[PDB]
DNA sequence: TTATTGCTGACAATCACGGAGGCGTTGATTGGTGGAT
DNA sequence: AAATCCACCAATCAACGCCTCCGTGATTGTCAGCAAT
């Protein structure tokens, strides 16, 4: 019948909606992982810049000592 | 869509107010109309937050949990935790 | 004078929606009408009144 | 703050009155069997108010039912809050100003600022 | 105020009625069971990936909190070392 | 090949829910007078 | 003195609630192949 065909195309659309989302999630994990890999390298440099800033001030204090 | 679809019936809101107060008290036509606008906004305010969250998850339907979540997001905890009780007795 | 930071976002989102919908309604006037429906406004006058304005 | 919003901007006897209402609202919701057909505010109009936003498309049967109860309480809470101002200024007539006064008390009614700026 | 800890039960899951009738032949029993495992296994992985999303989301938030703590401490160390050095300097003079 | 279980589509069958579309039937809408505040 | 304005009434009819048909999802079942072991 015509109703039966309305189910086929509706499921073919449902199966495409799952195929898109599983690909979308797999891509979203790769994006997040790259963004997160940038943030962890950013802070490590900021820690090193602050750590280096201490060594300057700390070696200056020992100079008076 | 009609013009007054954005509001609720004045008589209904006015009836709820009458009950909230003692029998000797009276309410101003101005106040009735004010309350009407406030309670009508209360719905539209919450619904807008629930809707924008729905359009992130890509869900066309708006269910009770989206309303309860929208209320705790906008700082209506007492309302959200109170209507959890009404939804939980409905769902079963 | 500080407004709730939780609500703030939505108050702005609504302020837009209130304005756009009001322009679509073309009800630039904030004033409410004296009555709504003709037939009920007509019937309100039709009905038999009393000495104190009460309907019979 | 789950029960922080119950008593905001209120002091002394005013808090106690509102708290007793919420505890009654809870008790009625917890115990009494609810006819989900019976409502003060009609469900049709609550759905229309919601659907007035073109952003909204489809709505569940639940959301209107939750708003109906959620509104009946919301009104009753404000109307009571507002009565304290009238009773404080020796008035037996609730005025737009008496509501406006109650709304300012709590930072919960910050969304209504556009509705009654006063 | 006082209120019991209520729990929202989940809305009834849509779908076809799960066949209660046992299959009469082992060849169709091993088939449905293996196809039940096909739908069980695939539908679970998309939920496990939504969990994998939150695992990285939460394992990064605690890392962010730890790095934003570690720099604030090493930010005070500089300001401490800066003024303390100031005190030893002008006392030498 | 033959023997054996998994997996893999592809279509079909239930089941739930949301809408819109009439069709009963209800209760919201509405204004003048008194007299308080 | 000044003013306003809200509670009284309940009868028509807009519209509220309700059921049916139509449309779109979900979830499951099964037949007929593949796919390694
Ligand atoms: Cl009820």
């Amino acid at each position: 019948t015509k109703r039966k065909a309305q189910n086929r195309a509706a499921q073919r659309a449902f199966r495409e909606r799952r195929a898109a989302r599983v690909s979308e999630l797999e891509d979203q994990i790769k994006k997040i992982e790259d963004d997160h890999e940038i943030h962890v390298a950013t802070f490590k440099e900021q820690i090193a810049n602050l750590s280096r800033e201490v060594e300057q001030c700390r070696t200056e204090m020992g100079w008076w000592r | 869509m009609k013009e007054q679809d954005r509001w609720l019936p004045i008589a209904n809101v006015a009836r709820i107010m009458k009950l909230a107060l003692p029998e000797n008290a009276k309410i101003a036509k101005e106040a009735k109309e004010c309350m009407q606008e406030c309670v009508s906004e209360f719905i539209s305010f919450i619904t807008s937050e629930a809707s924008e969250k729905c359009q992130q998850e890509k869900r066309k339907t708006v269910n009770g949990e989206d309303i309860l979540f929208a209320m705790t997001s906008l700082g209506f905890e007492n309302y959200a935790e109170a209507l959890k009780i009404y939804l939980s007795k409905y769902r079963e | 004078l500080y407004v709730n930071a939780k609500q703030f976002h939505r108050i702005l989102k609504r302020r837009v929606a209130r304005q756009k919908l009001e322009e679509q309604l073309r009800l630039t006037s904030k004033g409410r009408k004296p009555y709504l429906h003709e037939s009920r406004h007509n019937h309100a006058m039709r009905r038999p009144r009393g000495p104190g304005g009460r309907f019979l | 703050g789950t029960w922080a919003n119950v008593n905001q901007g209120l002091q002394g006897t005013a808090r106690d009155i509102l708290t007793t209402y919420w505890q009654h609202v809870i008790n009625h919701l917890e115990s009494d069997n609810h006819d989900y057909k019976i409502h003060q505010l009609p469900l049709a109009r609550i759905k229309k108010v919601m659907k007035a936003d073109p952003e909204v498309k489809m709505i569940s049967a639940e959301a209107p039912i939750l708003f109906a109860k959620g509104c009946d309480v919301f009104i009753t809470e404000l109307t009571m809050r507002a009565w304290i101002h009238a009773e404080d200024n020796k008035r037996r007539t609730l005025q737009r100003s008496d509501i406006a006064a109650a709304l300012s008390k709590s930072d919960m009614f910050d969304f209504l600022i556009d509705i009654v700026p006063r | 105020v006082t209120s019991k800890e209520w729990i929202i039960p989940p809305r009834p899951k849509p779908g076809r009625k799960p066949a209660t009738d046992t299959p009469p032949t082992k060849r169709k029993a091993q088939n449905r069971a293996a196809q039940r495992a096909f739908r069980e296994r695939r539908a679970a992985r998309v939920s496990e990936l939504e969990d994998q999303i939150k695992k990285i989301e939460d394992d990064h938030e605690i890392h962010v909190a730890t790095f934003k703590e570690q720099i604030a401490n090493l930010s005070r160390e500089v300001e401490q070392c800066r003024t303390e050095m100031g005190w030893w300097r002008d006392r030498s003079h």
